[PDB]
């Protein structure tokens, strides 16, 4: 039959799709992530600067 | 004729009806697309037009 053909092609696009779907959504929480991450360690860095800067300051001053 | 023809150049992957006009049948075979191909050849090869 000809209609035994037809439903192998559906089931064939929609397990690609779906695929392709959890390909977006692993890759957006995993750039995400690695981005959360990055802007905690720009807080690191600029925690530092600041900490630094001001002891010398301080310390000139006195 | 036509029937025998087709089914040997479609094998079983096909549906073929007809519906009678007011002498012979407009008939319809139904594929799938890329067996458009072996549809035509037996129509071409036994005389039938389109």
């Amino acid at each position: 039959k000809l209609e035994a053909i037809l439903s192998q092609e559906v089931e064939a696009e929609i397990q690609a799709l779906l695929q392709e779907a959890e390909a977006k959504a692993e890759a957006v929480k995993r750039e995400a992530e690695e981005k959360a991450k990055a802007l905690l360690q720009a807080r690191e860095r600029a925690l530092e600067a600041q900490y630094r800067a001001a002891l010398r300051r301080a310390e000139s001053a006195g | 004729l036509v029937e025998e023809a087709l089914r040997k150049a479609l094998e079983d992957r096909y549906l073929l009806a007809h519906e009678a006009y007011a002498g012979g049948v407009p008939a319809l075979v139904v594929v799938h697309r890329k067996e458009v191909d072996q549809a035509k050849a037996a129509l071409s090869r036994a005389g039938v037009a389109e």
